[PDB]
């Protein structure tokens, strides 16, 4: 319904959960370290990486596995609206933008299991076919 | 029929005096996938735009929508294309056209006629060169050699021969790539919501 | 022959100081 | 049937008689926001004028209005374009093409047709130049090295190969850009005011 | 309203407010300092530049973080209509005009933190979608 | 069907019969702002006529009347342009078109399509020169050290070659500047009297 | 109303006012000399450069700060006529004409203050938009 | 169906029998100011005929009548003009078009169409030459030191370049200038009597 | 080769005074 | 290589007498 759905969509914005990995690893550089974000953090790829007013903004990419680089289909969100939600696999990642290039590091690995079936993009919400 | 270059130079003056763009909004992004994005698959052919005709490959990760809060387009999203024909000479890479991305277990087909692109993003997965210079060079090169035992425009002429065949392409099988999908999907007819 | 592409910029792998700052809360 | 060029001179002397520029008002800024503009966006793949076919960029800050008090167009609009195809010779920099701008969560799609520019904000995103000469040269200089191997319009001709192949550009990924959107927004049908 | 709008937008006016930066510092040369601004003052990067009347009219620049340079999408706004309201980030700023070339330099840094949404470009107004 | 340089010769012999002019009033200056004019604006990107495309400057100081009484045209009036594309061989300075001019806070667009100038008012704002020399001459360069080594129409072709590619232009950032806005502005429509 | 326009026009007119600066120095060259100006003097940028019946008619250009030159958007008005009003910024002026040279310099700095808002051209008048 | 050049000698002989000329009155000086008239203006630009586009001036003395004795159009009048492009080679002076001689105070535009003329009077206000032999000569010279260097229609073709481009000229600001306002100016409609 | 962009005019560094002359209202 | 624009033709600044005669009013 129109109000059944509005309700869900809002339990789909919050799920940004599971239980998180806290540790993000970055580079540092005197330049890079300036315009670094706020908190960077990741419970699946599903990435955040939230930017302060007076932070730049980067360009970021993922490291995929196969050690090469490639560009990560992302987008920002938040009412803050600065973070940066991507939504492709890598544990590393780079954060170009001109010269400049950092390179957060994200730090998990429970490796050989994960997988499940959300069965949308976030798992609070679902797919019912039409 | 006032001056032609007149007008020209007028309309470039103000510039620009385009025509004002409709700044309306994509109502949801489950109505919408908007382009700019990747489809990041994987080839499962080897490609050689020596010979034109197809590649193939298939989704890798998932397709998300405009917010980029739904999960519509998921993997396992095979994908058929086809490459015209040889590159020309020495170039990057070739050029790929992704038709139509189907899906497997569920449909979803779409034709989507789209080009490829690299993991790099940029248009065309690239491969390597075989110049082929050999064939282009063979002929003048034997003919050439017995004007030259006459001692012991074919010069112009074998450059109109040589431009003649193209070169060819590669590219490995098994290659990360992506699809710059040039448009909007609509699962707005499939998918919609919701909890738990 | 020819040339290919440069390897990429590669960031400060030795010195390696944490991202977080605070500890993050959901913002959206 | 009076003189042509009489006209012309005519036309440049009291100059211009040029129509009057109705000096009108842009009512709202919160009804267009002005080109003049740029739209500072960041490019997120790598690009290539060697392959016709799209980048995208991503806005950077906010885009804003004529008084610029209100802000309308925000961050977290993607944009995809395309470069239709090669630069010329050395030429300092490929041409872009954004296309559509697309907003994120909201929608605000639009097609801006506009090109892309440069920090700078000169036209085109910069790059790099592969010349190719070489594969232009490796023609006439294989079979030139045959005719001088006798010893041991083809130079015209080659100069009509040389010129058939383009060149190629890159630039990098993650660029800061910007779009001289040559044009005008409306969002005075998303927006209005007020406080607190 | 039509009324309803109208002092609202009053409203929006005055917004150069937030804990201001107080200090600009700026370049100095014999050819600058000449024609150089009145007050020159930041909360944001919505930084104003006033101007007096006998004062030329430069234009300035943006200096991201890329550090290479960058030009602002600015407006010059007031009564006095003098001072240039831009809306773009960078501590520094150019300000060119032909040969001269200042150079004002913002000076803060409150890292990290900073971003909220106001939810217009100036907090005092809002969007409430049509 | 008399003879036609018998009517030129006549034609210019009482020199002119050119048709009387209308020395008629323009009514107000704030009915009319005359061109005449300069639009002294300041341009805010950097400019190269390398690559076609825009600039923009927005205005400086104040615009004014006829009689010169009123000050109707005010600052901050944004204007946006463009520069079809490349100047010629060492011209002295690239072409502007300055197109849309738009005010900021009130509204006053204005699509005025005039030619910017210099701050001598010399139309079109200079710049330097990229000649470009190199590209258009590494071609029979590279070739003509073959045809060269053969001892240790290319010539006119080269030339053929050599005009084909522009030269580029380049003007800074922040260049004072000013319109030759080559008409009349009616603000009788906004401004008008009075006291104190 | 048409009664009502006329009276402020006149007001208008004269506005030729505020604290004027009364010392021009001028060059001196005995071909410049000659056809000098009678009086010539500014309360603004708004310069008046009045002439004899007998002095030519020169043509002047302003000195913006940055140094080169620039031309002025002047007029001449007066029921003299003889005067040149001129509606740009400068300090210097020159006068050039053919070979001749002058160069008037304007002289005062009240620096860093002097903007307000006019509201017109001449504060006389003003602007109640239609 | 005689002879042509029959009539055409026929013409000549009794010379001429150009048709009579109606030797009629104009009625008022105040009626029509005549050209044969010099419009005394003061160039206020620069002026390139380097590049196209406006120059400006505005009346020095005053303009006056048939008979000369009302002064009718009179100073402070602004005019604007253009110059269409760059003189030929080595051409004394540009060429300058004024078209609309508008009045300050008053109103009184008007559209001449004249030439502008020189303080001598000859038309066409003079300036310098830029002859850019260079540009049209660094061709053939880089390469030909290279067709040189094959030791240590290229000449025609050489030429045809040369022509193409055209010199510049150049005018100082503030020349003392004239019109030859080709024309018939009413101020009858303005302007009448009388005392004291 | 070819040459660039020649770096930008760069304000003085060493000399520092600072901007402000009274201190700011807000005039708008 | 090329010329340039030659520097303005520069008014006398060492002599330098005053301007005004006697002292303005307003004509208009």
């Amino acid at each position: 319904a129109a109000d059944k759905k509005r309700i869900t969509q809002k339990l789909k914005q919050t799920a940004f959960a599971g239980a998180k990995n806290y540790q993000y690893v970055m580079s540092e550089q005197p330049e890079m370290r300036s315009i670094q974000p706020v908190h960077v953090w990741d419970n699946y790829r599903f990435t955040r990486f939230e930017f302060p007013a007076n932070a730049e903004l980067p360009q970021v990419y993922m490291i995929s596995a196969s050690g090469k680089e490639t560009l990560p289909n992302s987008h920002v969100v938040g009412e803050n609206r600065n973070i940066i939600e991507v939504e492709t696999v890598a544990k590393e990642w780079r954060i170009r933008l001109g010269d400049k290039v950092v390179g957060v590091r994200n730090n998990n690995f429970a490796p050989g299991r994960g997988a499940v079936a959300t069965g949308t993009a976030s798992p609070d919400v679902r797919r019912v076919q039409i | 029929e006032t001056s032609e270059g007149s007008s020209a130079l007028a309309k470039n003056l103000t510039p620009a005096r385009l025509k004002a763009s409709r700044a309306g909004v994509m109502a949801n992004p489950s109505l919408t996938v908007p382009k700019g994005k990747m489809i990041p698959c994987g080839t499962g052919t080897e490609l050689d735009t020596t010979v034109p005709g197809q590649v193939s490959c298939r989704v890798s990760q998932d397709v998300y929508s405009a917010d980029g809060l739904v999960r519509l387009i998921d993997k396992g999203s095979w994908v058929d294309g086809q490459i015209t024909g040889g590159i020309k000479d020495g170039q990057a890479r070739v050029f790929v056209l992704w038709e139509r991305i189907r899906n497997d277990q569920d449909g979803t087909i779409v034709n989507i006629d789209s080009a490829g692109t690299n993991s790099l993003g940029s248009a065309g997965i690239p491969g390597q060169v075989d110049a082929h210079m050999w064939e282009r060079l063979r002929g003048a090169i034997m003919i050439s050699l017995f004007s030259d035992t006459l001692t012991a425009q074919l010069a112009s002429e074998a450059l109109r021969s040589y431009m003649s065949i193209p070169p060819t392409l590669y590219d490995q099988q098994g290659d990360a790539v992506s699809i710059f999908v040039a448009r909007d999907l609509d699962f707005s007819g499939v998918y919609t919501l919701a909890d738990n | 022959c020819s040339s290919g592409h440069k390897p990429p910029p590669e960031p400060d792998w030795s010195n390696t100081v944490p991202v977080n700052k605070t500890i993050p809360v959901d913002t959206q």
